[PDB]
């Protein structure tokens, strides 16, 4: 019984940004 | 008195209260959280964690 | 079973920081760029190495190399790109080494962990090798220490 | 010294061409490149006896080593000529640093050895199973030399651990606990492999039960 929420795909995908942190913890 | 709800939001998220289960050490406690891939130095104390 | 055709010692890759290619007949080894690193991206003007080592399959003619193209920037080669018959091309010195070398002026910003497509050309071939950014034997760099919290 | 360098090619072309190559590109589905893989890497494969290697297997096992102590230094040499890469430490005296790799802190090398190490291997270093066929081996005959050198080259299946990630003092206190656990004698008797409940159980079934049962049939009768 494969997981239905578990599917290869053959996108691309892009670089991540840079992380800039948001303030007031 | 053994009888507890696992699912009773009691983790504080960006989104509201979650169950334990449903969060880890990962989950941003706010948005825009900045959470760091800690290394574990090996001493304990004196910096444990570093970046 | 482990012992047959398929093997797990014999498509074992090398383990080094570089990138193995297949320029038609000359096999690039080990390449990888050096570019030390202090904020997260390398602004564009500072200038890096490119190290790699040519090998010629063939033992019976020359080549030499030419036109190494990159979208990150500039390449420039000085020195003797001619490789022998049966010898090695080594530009640059890696850490470690006790003169062809490869300057490289960027023109965007990189940083380590990525992949930066680049073009080796001698005279029979057009390949991509998408180098990395590797660090040698330079030692971890400091880290501020963090507050109490 | 050109001497070394030159010796050091004149072993490889007797040992290492076949799958190496003669300008060390690697001969493909044979053995990979060893450029830029430098010194260490060299240093260590011969000195653990593990090259040259003999077929295509899972794991290439340790046999005696093929090449003295002044062969290795000429073979490494000509590999870190070409490419360059990590270099074997040494003392003051220019040979193979052994004693002064030993770390002074082995709790914060336990430590280490047990997030990083303790996983393929055992806790006290005994050794374990890999995926298909690969195993990893026993530490308890390794010098501190190799330790180090393994841990800076990553042999087959074993993540390369650079200078950065694992910093030369907690590389120096990691073989502290390995050197140190090897040769600490167990204290409630024999260490019976030091593998944990399996060699346990065995032994009891082996000795107490065939005791135990071989007595009952002392005091008991038969039929
Ligand atoms: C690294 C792992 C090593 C493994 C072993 C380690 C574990 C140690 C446990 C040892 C067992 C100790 C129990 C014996 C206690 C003393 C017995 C005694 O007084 O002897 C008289 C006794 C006769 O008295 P009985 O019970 O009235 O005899 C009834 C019949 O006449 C008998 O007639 P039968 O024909 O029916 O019985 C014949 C049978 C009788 O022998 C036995 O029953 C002994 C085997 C019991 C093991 C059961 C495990 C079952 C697994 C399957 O003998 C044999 O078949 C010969 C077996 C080999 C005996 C000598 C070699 C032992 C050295 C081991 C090394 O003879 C024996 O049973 C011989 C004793 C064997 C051991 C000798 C002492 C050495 C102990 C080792 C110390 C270290
Ligand atoms: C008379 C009694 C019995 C008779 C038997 C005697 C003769 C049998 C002959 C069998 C042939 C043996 C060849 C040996 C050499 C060999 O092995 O070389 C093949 C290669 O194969 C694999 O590469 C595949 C490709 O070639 C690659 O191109 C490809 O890449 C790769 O793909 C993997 O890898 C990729 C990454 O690269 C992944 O992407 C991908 O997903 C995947 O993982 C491929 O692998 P894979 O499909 O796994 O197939 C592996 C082998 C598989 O070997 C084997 O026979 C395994 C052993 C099977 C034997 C059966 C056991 C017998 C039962 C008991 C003894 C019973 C006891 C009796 C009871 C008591 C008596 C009372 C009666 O297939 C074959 O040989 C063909 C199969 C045909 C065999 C037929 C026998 C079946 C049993 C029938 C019984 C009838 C009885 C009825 C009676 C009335 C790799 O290993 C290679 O290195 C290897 O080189
Ligand atoms: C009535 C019955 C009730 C009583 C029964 C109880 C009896 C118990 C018997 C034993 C008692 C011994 C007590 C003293 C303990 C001691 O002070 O000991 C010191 C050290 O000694 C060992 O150090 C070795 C070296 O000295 C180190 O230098 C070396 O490093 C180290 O190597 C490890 O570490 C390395 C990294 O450091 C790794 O590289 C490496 O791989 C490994 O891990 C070594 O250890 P290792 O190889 O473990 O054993 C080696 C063993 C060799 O084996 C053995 O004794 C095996 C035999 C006993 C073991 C228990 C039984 C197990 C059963 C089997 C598994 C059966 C399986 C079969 C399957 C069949 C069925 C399945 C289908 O040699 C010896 O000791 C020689 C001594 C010989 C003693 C013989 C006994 C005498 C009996 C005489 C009786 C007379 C009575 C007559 C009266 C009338 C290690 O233990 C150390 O921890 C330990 O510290
Ligand atoms: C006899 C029996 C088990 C009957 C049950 C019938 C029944 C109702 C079945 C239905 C239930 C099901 C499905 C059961 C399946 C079995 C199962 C999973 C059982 C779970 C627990 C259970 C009931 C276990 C029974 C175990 C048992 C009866 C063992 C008998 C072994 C005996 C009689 C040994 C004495 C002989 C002797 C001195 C031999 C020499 C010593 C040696 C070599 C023993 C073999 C040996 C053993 C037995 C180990 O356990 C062991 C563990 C770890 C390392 C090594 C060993 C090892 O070598
Ligand atoms: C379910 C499962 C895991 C099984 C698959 C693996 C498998 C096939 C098991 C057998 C492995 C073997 C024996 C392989 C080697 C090749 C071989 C000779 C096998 C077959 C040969 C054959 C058909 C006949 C020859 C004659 C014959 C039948 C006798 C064989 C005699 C032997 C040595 C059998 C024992 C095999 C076996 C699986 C037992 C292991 C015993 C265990 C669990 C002990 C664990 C153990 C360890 C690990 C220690 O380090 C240790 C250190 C200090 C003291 C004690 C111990 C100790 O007991
Ligand atoms: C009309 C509702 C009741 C039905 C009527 C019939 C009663 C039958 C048995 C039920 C009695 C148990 C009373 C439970 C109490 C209750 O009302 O809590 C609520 C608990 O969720 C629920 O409504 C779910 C109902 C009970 C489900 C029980 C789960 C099933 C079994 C499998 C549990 C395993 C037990 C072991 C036996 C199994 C082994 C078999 C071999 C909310 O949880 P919470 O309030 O968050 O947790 C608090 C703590 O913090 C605080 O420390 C303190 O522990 C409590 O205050 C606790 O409540
Ligand atoms: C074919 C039987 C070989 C011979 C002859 C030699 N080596 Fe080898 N080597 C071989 C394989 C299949 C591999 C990869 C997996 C493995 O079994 O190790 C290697 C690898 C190395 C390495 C490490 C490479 C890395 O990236 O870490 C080194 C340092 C090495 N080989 C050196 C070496 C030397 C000195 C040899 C002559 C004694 C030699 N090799 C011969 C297969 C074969
Ligand atoms: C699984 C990925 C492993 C991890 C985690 C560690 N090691 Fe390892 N080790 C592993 C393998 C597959 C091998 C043999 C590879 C081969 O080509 O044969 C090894 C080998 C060693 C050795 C050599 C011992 C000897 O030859 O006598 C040593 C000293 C060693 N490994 C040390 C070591 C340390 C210190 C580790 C934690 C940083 C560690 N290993 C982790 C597999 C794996
Ligand atoms: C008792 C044996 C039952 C076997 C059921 C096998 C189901 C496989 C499902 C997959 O997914
Ligand atoms: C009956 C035994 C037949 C063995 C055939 C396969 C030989 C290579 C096995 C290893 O690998």
């Amino acid at each position: 019984c494969s997981p239905p929420g578990e599917t290869a795909s053959s996108e691309p995908g892009t670089t991540p940004a840079i992380w800039t942190g948001s303030p007031s913890p | 008195g053994l009888i507890k709800n696992p699912w009773k939001p009691v983790v504080p998220t960006a989104e509201g209260k979650k169950a334990v289960l449903w969060t880890s050490g990962w989950t941003p406690r706010f948005k825009g959280e900045t959470i760091y891939l800690a290394r574990a130095t090996g001493r304990p104390g004196e910096s444990p964690f570093v970046k | 079973c482990s012992a047959g055709q398929i093997s797990q010692t014999t498509t074992q890759e090398p383990a080094v920081n570089g990138v193995n290619a297949q320029a038609g007949q000359v096999s690039l080894r080990n390449v990888h760029l050096r570019a030390p690193q202090q904020t997260d991206y390398v602004e564009p003007g500072t200038t890096v190495e490119l190290l790699f080592v040519a090998a010629n399959d063939s033992t019976e003619g020359s080549n030499k190399l030419k036109s190494i193209t990159s979208d990150v920037g500039e390449v420039t080669l000085t020195g003797d790109s001619t490789v022998p018959a049966d010898g090695v091309l080594i530009v640059g010195e890696p850490d470690g080494q006790i003169a062809v070398t490869a300057e490289v002026e960027l023109t965007k910003p990189i940083t380590n962990g990525l992949l930066y497509d680049f073009t080796f050309t001698f005279e029979d071939g057009e390949t991509t090798v998408a180098v990395p950014i590797s660090a040698g034997e330079q030692p971890r760099r400091p880290v501020p220490p963090a507050g109490p919290g | 010294q050109s001497a070394l360098l030159r010796t050091g090619k004149q072993l490889f072309e007797t040992s290492c061409v076949s799958c190496h190559g003669a300008n060390l590109q690697g001969v493909p589905d044979r053995g990979p490149s060893l450029i830029g893989t430098g010194e260490a890497a060299v240093y260590f494969q011969v000195s653990t006896g593990r090259m040259p290697a003999m077929r295509g297997e899972a794991q290439a096992p340790s046999k005696p080593p093929h090449f003295d102590e002044s062969q290795i230094d000429a073979l490494g040499a000509y590999v870190q000529a070409n490419g360059g890469g990590p270099t074997v430490p040494r003392d003051d005296h220019g040979a193979v640093a052994q004693e002064s790799l030993i770390g002074g802190d082995v709790a914060r090398g336990g430590d280490l050895f047990r997030l990083n190490c303790a996983s393929c291997h055992n806790f006290t270093g005994k050794g374990g199973a890999l995926s298909s066929g690969k195993y990893a081996p026993d530490l308890g005959d390794a010098n501190p030399a190799q330790i180090y050198t393994a841990m800076l080259t990553g042999p087959q299946n074993m993540p390369k651990f650079s200078d950065r990630q694992l910093t030369p003092d907690e590389k120096r206190d990691i073989v502290a606990y390995v050197r140190e656990s090897a040769e600490t004698p167990s204290y409630g008797g024999y260490g019976l492999g030091g593998f944990g409940p399996a060699p346990e159980g065995m032994a009891m079934w082996i000795i107490g039960m065939v005791a135990a049962i071989g007595v009952a049939m002392w005091i008991g009768s038969r039929a």
